[PDB]
């Protein structure tokens, strides 16, 4: 699944 | 509140207990109540509290995901009572939050951006979950919460910095798996990550690291989406 | 109860839903409803039930060992003060557990000791955290609870199974960390693993794989206490 | 620590 932070 | 009677100061010693031991419910609590002393929070004060509730919400958003492909695989009602039961848990908690942004944290420019950005965020984490009518008033409201926070991070901040690249790699990926526009999600990625080495120099001693990370992280998605 | 409108046999099933989305409080909660049932447990449903009650407790000590260095190192009172809620918050899910124990559950050989062997880890946890009068009343039950459940299964369930097996490394590890009887504590370790290898043929296909395990952890503990 | 189960 995508990065995010 | 269950917080009310301690000193602001108490609160966010504690947080910072619960932080150690890993405990981010009470750390979450903590800080909800430590906001409602009613004062600014400092920078380190403000990732305390994301660091909490992220926390939360993590665990939640993957014990939904389990339930859910399982209830997408079974397609009796105990699947979908129990992704229900963990989906309203997990909505109770992104209203806590934003109705803690809207009341008493929503200033300086990465002040502002930082909250405008956990309001977007968790809008997304209700639009994974959300169908139907409510639903699509969702997705706007998370997109208009990033698009104000973009508009001042491309203004106030240098490219490097680590609020403004964080806020953007989110962003894009709202739009991959939001909003079915991978165009736009790859294009601010790219975009984000070219503008931040085009100024490289704008880098600082007390941020550089994080920068270099988020930038390898947007090159990760940017990897995964091609 | 809260559970008290679902059939004991969706319980079961969302008590495996909550296994699998690792949410073992709500797992612990399905269990304690079909428990109160009123019907007896089967071996898988012991062991949903232990499980899931287990990793509870299992991350409230973690957090109390953590706090309680730090109380330590630091002799404030906010960490006595959250050191002490953890503990309250440990303290009532061994009470819980005992009392479910004592009033469903403590039959056959291997159900008999399985329970009981329960009743001495739990009142083991609560020594962990014990001091002062109400305290030794602890220590005496779990010995007790061992006890009785040594005595059942050296007589009834041969020397490689792997309830007798896993009791006795924890009730080694009784004698140890909660008696200050180092020596009990290896005697009956390597008397374990010793009688469990001279009759090594009495391993069943069904279990073989846990007591090999249960005797290199056996193994595991004595090469850490000599 | 030493091992339980
Ligand atoms: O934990 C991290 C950090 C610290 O806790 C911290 O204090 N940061 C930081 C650095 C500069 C700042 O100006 C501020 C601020 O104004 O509040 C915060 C990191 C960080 C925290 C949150 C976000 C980001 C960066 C980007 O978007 C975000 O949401 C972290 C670092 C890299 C990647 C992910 C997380
Ligand atoms: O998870 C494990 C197992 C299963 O869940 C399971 O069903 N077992 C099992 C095998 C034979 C049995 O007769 C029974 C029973 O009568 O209830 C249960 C393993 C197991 C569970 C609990 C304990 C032990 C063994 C020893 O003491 C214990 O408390 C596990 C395996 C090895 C080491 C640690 C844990
Ligand atoms: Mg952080
Ligand atoms: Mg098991």
């Amino acid at each position: 699944f995508p990065a995010t932070v | 509140g269950a917080m009310g009677s301690m000193e602001r100061a108490s609160l966010i010693q504690k947080a910072k207990l619960a932080e150690q031991a890993e405990r981010y419910e009470d750390m979450a609590a903590f800080m909800k109540g430590a906001v409602e002393k009613g004062e600014e929070l400092s920078c380190e004060e403000r990732n305390l509290l994301s660091v909490a509730y992220k926390n939360v919400v993590g665990g939640q958003r993957a014990a939904w995901r389990v339930l859910s492909s399982i209830e997408q695989k079974s397609n009796g009602p105990e699947v979908r009572e129990y992704r229900e039961k963990v989906e309203t848990e997990l909505q109770g908690v992104c209203d806590t939050v934003l109705g803690l942004l809207d009341s008493h944290l929503i200033g300086d420019a990465e002040s502002r951006v930082f909250y405008l950005k956990m309001k977007g965020d968790y809008y997304r984490y209700l639009a994974e979950v959300a169908t139907g009518d409510d639903k699509k008033r969702i997705i706007d409201s998370a997109r208009s919460a990033y698009q104000e926070a973009m508009d001042i991070s491309k203004k106030e901040m240098p490219p490097t910095n680590p609020i403004r690249l964080g806020l953007a790699l989110n962003f894009s990926v709202f739009h991959y798996e939001i909003a079915n526009s991978p165009e736009e999600a790859i294009s601010l990625a790219k975009t984000t990550f070219d503008e931040a080495m085009a100024d490289l120099h704008t880098l600082s001693e007390d941020s550089y690291k994080d920068s270099t990370l988020i930038m390898q992280l947007l090159r990760d998605n940017l990897t995964l989406w091609t």
